[PDB]
RNA sequence: AGCGUGUGCCUACCCUACGCCGGCAGGCGCGGGUAACCCGUUGAACCCCAUUCGUGAUGGGGAUCGGGGAUUGCAAUUAUUCCCCAUGAACGAGGAAUUCCCAGUAAGUGCGGGUCAUAAGCUUGCGUUGAUUAAGUCCCUGCCCUUUGUACACACCGCCCGU
């Protein structure tokens, strides 16, 4: 049966979308179908921020940030628990988690 | 009438007939630290070092002490002396002095008025005892 | 290596395959308290005193 | 003759503090003139530590199958030949209690690691209650499993442990094992 | 100690006290008990106690296995029956494989009931000595409450594909 109305991708009004490689397995997944995460974290973790700040030559250096873009195939996105399977009705909900 | 609960604990009992009399210092009728099992013999020497010799010139506590078990027969003499002082002071002068010596004795140690409720529990099915079970094969 | 007194506010819980480690949240008493979370084991009294004999060991979760 | 108890004094016995009762706390109903009370310390957690480390040391020495729980032996250890030496010392009697552990006391241990591998151990430390629990559980267990058939046998098993039990030194030997492994665990930072 | 048992309707196969004195249960007598009444303050008791080891293959714990009097059983040996002399038992933590267990619990220890003629190494209970660990988790083995997939419904020990 037709599980998803959008076929589990975002291809509307075009024939071909360029593929990308999953960051985990290096699988070829279309860019609309791939599950994209954008992690903007700190280069130095919280347990290491304090020690780096004390050792800093500059007062209030404001630490740099790490910007990483992750593309997951469906298998690796499900295994890594980035997304889970939802009920037939909860599947239609497109609201992102509040975080 | 007659109010007499004497001392008891676990299994053993020191029947403490409280009245006027000689009231010499004796445990099982025997001297201060002289008991034959020789294990818990100091428990009575402590209080009588505070008041004085005059105070025990008229308190005859005739005790029928029966019962095997140290933690029973000992720790029942302390209960018995606590109740003896309590009754004597309550009846004679007032309960304020009984309040005071009971305060020192009971806040000194909790375990007079409270006994161990633990007792051997029932054996059950398919096992050598209460909780253990017979070995299960496959 | 100075031992700092820490009061427990919340016990995070047990970690391990079968459950063998503990995690709690602790704060200072009157020493510009910070809500710092560290690994504990077993008994934690009501307002106990964790020994932050080191201020840089924030036991990491996950 | 205004001294309190039978061994303490109040006129000129000054400890210049009150904050020195981590393991020993006898100020309430839990006082019995001798540590002979029978009783239970497994009814609920934290109770083994609430047994003061003096009573814990002398009374948690009940392991193996020959002297397992029998309290006459703790009575012998603490009753005979200690109250006498308390005054036969001639010096200040605090030395025995305050010459044991304040540098011995283990201040870290660790926990198992991952799904594959045992060559390290994730660092954990506790408030005194569980550190005393774990460290001296393993101490008593090791001392009994290895020190079976002991030349340091009872009727003289008061001195060494009552001098390396409570507080005030770095001289205990299973404690040195756990302190070296404590440093090994401490390396996880 | 405490749980209990105990006899004349086919139970003349009850529980036993006390005296027989080869050294005490005991084959002979003489009594008690249909029982809170007698066994019984429970008839060759625990843990403990200078027979003692200031260390340990010894006195300290039983290696086949002989006697002194035999509870008295159509046989006992081809399942009943009672202390000891030191000739040493791998005499002090155990193949993969595993069972049970959270306090008066495990374990040690004996005592009753059933079976029965006293018949137990069985079971079912009862006391007595009495802990080490843990106040957690879903890793293993499984269970439950939800969502999900299924070509299964004999229900995954299923269905099924190709020489």
């Amino acid at each position: 049966t037709k599980k998803r109305r959008n076929n589990g991708r975002a291809k509307k009004g075009r024939g071909h979308v360029q593929p990308i490689r999953c960051t985990n397995c290096a699988r070829c997944v279309p860019k609309d179908k791939a599950i994209k995460k954008f992690v903007i974290r700190n280069i130095v973790e919280a347990a290491a921020v304090r020690d780096i700040s004390e050792a800093s030559v500059f007062d209030a250096y404001v630490l740099p940030k790490l910007y990483v873009k992750l593309h997951y195939c469906v298998s690796c996105v499900i295994h890594s628990k980035v997304v889970r399977n939802r009920s037939r009705e909860a599947r239609k909900d497109r609201t992102p988690p509040p975080r | 009438q007659s109010v007499q609960v004497f001392g008891r604990k676990k299994t053993a009992t020191a029947v403490a007939h409280c009245k006027r009399g000689n009231g010499l210092i004796k445990v099982n009728g025997r001297p201060l630290e002289m008991i034959e099992p020789r294990t818990l013999q100091y428990k009575l020497l402590e209080p009588v070092l505070l008041l004085g010799k005059e105070r025990f010139a008229g308190v005859d506590i005739r005790v029928r002490v029966k019962g095997g078990g140290h933690v029973a027969q000992i720790y029942a003499i302390r209960q018995s002396i606590s109740k003896a002082l309590v009754a004597y002071y309550q009846k004679y002068v007032d309960e304020a002095s009984k309040k005071e010596i009971k305060d020192i004795l009971i806040q000194y140690d909790r375990t007079l008025l409270v006994a161990d409720p633990r007792r051997c529990e029932s054996k059950k099915f398919g096992g050598p005892g209460a909780r253990a079970r017979y070995q299960k094969s496959y | 290596q100075p031992i700092k007194l820490a009061r427990v506010t919340k016990v995070l819980g047990r970690t391990g395959s079968q459950g063998q480690c503990t995690q709690v949240r602790v704060e200072f008493m009157d020493d510009t308290s910070r809500s710092i979370i560290r690994n504990v084991k077993g008994p934690v009294r009501e307002g106990d005193v964790l020994t932050l004999l080191e201020s840089e060991r924030e036991a990491r979760r996950l | 003759d205004i001294k309190l108890f039978g061994k303490w004094s109040t006129d000129d016995v000054q400890i210049n503090d009150i904050s020195l009762q981590d393991y020993i706390a006898v100020k309430e109903k839990y006082a019995k003139y001798l540590p002979h009370s029978a009783g239970r310390y497994a009814a609920k957690r934290f109770r083994k530590a609430q047994c003061p480390i003096v009573e814990r040391l002398t009374n948690s020495m009940m392991m193996h199958g020959r002297n397992n729980g029998k309290k006459l032996m703790t009575v012998r250890i603490v009753k005979h030949a200690f109250e006498i030496i308390h005054l036969l010392t001639g010096e200040n009697p605090l030395q025995v209690l305050v010459n044991a552990i304040i540098n011995s006391g283990p201040r870290e241990d660790s926990t198992r690691i991952g799904r594959a591998g045992t060559v390290r151990r994730q660092a954990v430390d506790v408030s005194p209650l569980r550190r005393v629990n774990q460290a001296i559980w393993l101490l008593c267990t090791g001392a009994r499993e290895a020190a079976f058939r002991n030349i340091k046998t009872i009727a003289e098993c008061l001195a060494d442990e009552l001098i390396n039990a409570a507080k005030g030194s770095s001289n205990s030997y299973a404690i040195k094992k756990k302190d070296e492994l404590e440093r090994v665990a401490k390396s996880n930072r």
